[PDB]
RNA sequence: GCUUGAGUCUCGUAGAGGGGGGUAGAAUUCCAGGUGUAGCGGUGAAAUGCGUAGAGAUCUGGAGGAAUACCGGUGGCGAAGGCGGCCCCCUGGACGAAGACUGACGCUCAGGUGCGAAAGCGUGGGGAGCAAACAGGAUUAGAUACCCUGGUAGUCCACGCCGUAAACGAUGUCGACUUGGAGGUUGUGCCCUUGAGGCGUGGCUUCCGGAGCUAACGCGUUAAGUCGACCGCCUGGGGAGUA
RNA sequence: GUUCCCGGGCCUUGUACACACCGUAACAAGGUAACCGUAGGGGAACCUGCGGUUGGAUCACCUCCU
């Protein structure tokens, strides 16, 4: 219903087992009335400051039109999933697709 | 705030038009229904020292709204409270 | 001793005391020098010439380790911060990089109560 | 004066951060209004984007940690 | 009209009147300090060219 | 008419820059307003078909 | 903050430290907060800086000397 | 009954606005370990204290607590007080393009009620930094004062009471009226927004001034100018904003 | 040569002064800026912490970039 730009990062060591993680979350969006606009994938880019041991996390983007109550519980999933350490949801009304 | 898909319902009922939300029988309803949607705010958290003035504002504008409807036509007045239920 | 070339020289000129200390890249301290131990106790503790002698005290008794390219990382915006740097360049060193990693809080704790 | 807020109408994004790098420095500092002639609208929009990128380690906070 | 870079694409007529004005003030100076005739007349030939 | 066929980069000059854009040269970069676009152009009155 | 200039220098040149902050962070975290005080001297300062602009506007019309 | 008053709806906007909670990072204090010196702190100067039971200082790791540098801008929100990191949940106030309506439903107001910085106290947690009472060294004729080493209430969070102020651009509140420029800040309409613009329409706020007022300073479209409406206040100060 | 020093003069800045410079608390920046509110203490003025305001002073020099 509303637009939520869920941008998140997993660790470079989880960059090899993250595609399974992607199918996890996107399947849930389809089971929660939703449609993806851009599965933006850059790669494992260098972090400015290493997080307690290593830098270079892996960035993956959603930018999905989805209901606020399911994404809320979805954010709880991210919060207690230790691969995805930094994950935030953005503004509504417009989720983009370009600039990659 | 009063969500839009509750608002449009209320306006088309009380009013003849869908834009007829300026008639007192509708002005008061959307004000009361706005507080009915605001109950979820003053029921929890309790310390809204800013939203406090907002309540006093819209409800006072309603006390005098019902004031003139009272003095002009007691038939539609008792009808406003008989179609929504904003007396008590 | 310990054999180090890159000596992280933290020079902390606060307000009325300037401390110069070269440490190891890892962290093993090498030798220190202060505006208060070389003498100059007073408004002289707040002078860059005292900081120049502080650099000189941190120039000798440290050749036992033998640093050349040193990371003079300056802390605390104080009196010296250049007289001390050129004291080291005229001491026989080659400062590979002068960094400004001063003790910076994001206005974390409150500042201290002093001066009037 | 600048050609980023002229040919760049409507909210400057931050996926590719190269444009915010025109408005920050190589230290991690944010450029002030008086240098590049850029009215606050564009200026504070960049502001929102920047805070977000630093939380996600795209942009650094200070120089060194 | 200087040349875009650091040179002169100008009508070097200016670079010519330049010397004319140089030598002009020169002989008037040789009136003030009163220099010998053979050289002020040498300047006559100079402003002449 | 006067279309562009191929583009030609060409040095411009410090003479061509104002003090207002000598501040933006210390920020943005050197090769931004240093070289201009003086490409190969089709003079007025010439038609053609690139083959 | 971090200046290097390879190896031909024989000079410090901490000119970026000053172009960063230097005394910037210090002005607020050296002596007690006082909260409202700096605000006061901000008004006085502006009154004399804007008057400097009024000064630049007063000299343009005559200054016949 | 009719509208130039108030107000509502459809479509959008920015933010230190408030309540509850979670989280990231630096620095200060302390503890343990690697290293090492003979000094650290501070002041106009000095000194108590710490220290050879290896302090101050640096690096790695860790447990608490308070507060958010740069961005910062007589910038922003708000009735006011007051309030700067980010986000989630609930949600308020202000404003604008183009239309539809009830048809003055508007304003203020003693007794009253609510909000009410900071601080004090009762209670459950708590303590890095600073700091009433107090101990010590001195400038001094003296120090219960400037300064410094320690340190309790407190500072912080939640529930109440006291319900106090320079709660002061000292400018009470709503509406109407009155040549402009530089700005700052937030939207929209129109035109080649081709490009960092031009011409209008509202809110908040700053400086220079005209009409006007005043003792003067100066305020000046946000007025100390011109009116209507409502409440409170003064009749020399001290005594006393007290018993 | 006017920065050092003794005297004179012009302009400017500030004053609750003009009767005209037991402890100095305010008025010069009173050499610790002032004032109101809250709590506590001290022979006494007031002091310390916190919030706010202008019924406040100088924005004069010494070193670095075209």
């Amino acid at each position: 219903m509303r637009h939520y730009e869920i941008v998140f990062m997993v660790h470079p060591d989880q960059s090899e087992q993250v595609p399974g993680m992607i199918e996890r979350y996107t399947a849930a969006i389809t089971g929660a009335e939703g449609k993806i606009h851009r599965l933006e994938d850059w790669g494992r880019r260098q972090l400015a400051y290493p997080i307690n041991k290593l830098h270079k996390a892996h960035y993956v983007l959603m930018n999905v039109e989805a209901p606020q109550e399911v994404i809320d519980e979805l954010e709880t999933t991210f919060r207690f999933n230790d691969a995805v350490i930094r994950s935030m949801v953005m503004r509504t009304k417009h989720a983009v697709t370009e600039a990659s | 705030s009063l969500s839009t898909e509750a608002t449009a319902k209320i306006v088309s009922e009380f009013g003849r038009d869908a834009n007829d939300t300026g008639s007192t029988e509708v002005q008061v309803a959307l004000l009361t229904a706005q507080i009915n949607h605001l109950q979820g705010h003053f029921a929890e958290h309790k310390k809204d020292h800013h939203s406090r003035r907002g309540l006093l504002r819209m409800v006072s504008q309603r006390r005098k709204l019902l004031d003139y409807l009272k003095r002009k036509d007691v038939a539609r007045y008792t009808q406003l409270i008989e179609r929504l239920g904003l007396r008590r | 001793r310990k054999q180090v070339s890159d000596g992280v020289a933290h020079i902390h000129a606060s307000f009325n005391n300037t401390i110069v200390t070269i440490t190891d890249r890892q962290g093993n301290a090498l030798g220190w020098a202060t505006a208060g131990g070389s003498g100059f106790r007073g408004s002289r503790k707040s002078t860059p010439f005292a900081a120049q002698v502080a650099a000189e005290r941190c120039a000798d008794a440290v050749k036992e380790y033998g640093i050349k390219n040193l990371e003079v990382m300056v802390k605390g915006p104080g009196p010296g911060r250049e007289s001390t740097i050129r004291a080291l360049n005229a001491a026989g060193f080659r400062i590979t990089n002068i960094t400004d990693v001063t003790p910076i809080p994001h206005n974390g704790c409150r500042p201290p109560k002093k001066r009037r | 004066f600048c050609r980023f807020t002229a040919e760049g109408v409507q909210e400057i994004d931050y996926k590719d951060i190269a444009t915010l790098k025109n408005y920050i420095t190589e230290s991690g500092k944010i450029v002030p209004s008086r240098i590049t002639g850029t009215r606050a609208k564009y200026q504070r929009q960049l502001a929102r984007a920047i805070k977000r990128a630093r939380y996600l380690s795209l942009l650094p906070y200070t120089d060194r940690h | 009209v200087p040349l875009d870079g650091g040179r002169f694409a100008t009508s070097d007529l200016n670079d010519l009147y330049r010397r004319v004005i140089n030598r002009n003030n020169r002989l008037k100076r040789l009136l003030d300090l009163a220099a010998p005739d053979i050289i002020v007349r040498n300047e006559k030939r100079m402003l002449q060219e | 008419g006067g279309d562009i066929l191929v583009g030609k980069v060409t040095p411009k000059g410090e003479t061509q820059l104002t003090p207002e854009e000598k501040l933006l040269r210390a920020i943005f970069g050197e090769k931004a307003s240093d070289v201009k676009d003086s490409s190969l152009r089709v003079p007025n009155g010439v038609s053609g078909t690139v083959i | 903050i971090k200046v290097r200039e390879n190896e031909p220098f024989d000079v410090a040149l901490r000119r970026f430290k000053r172009s960063c902050e230097k005394a910037g962070v210090l002005a607020e975290v050296r002596r007690r907060e006082f909260y409202e005080k700096p605000t006061t001297e901000r008004k006085r300062a502006k009154a004399s800086a804007v008057k400097r602009h009024a000064k630049k506007l007063a000299r343009e019309n005559a200054r016949r000397t």
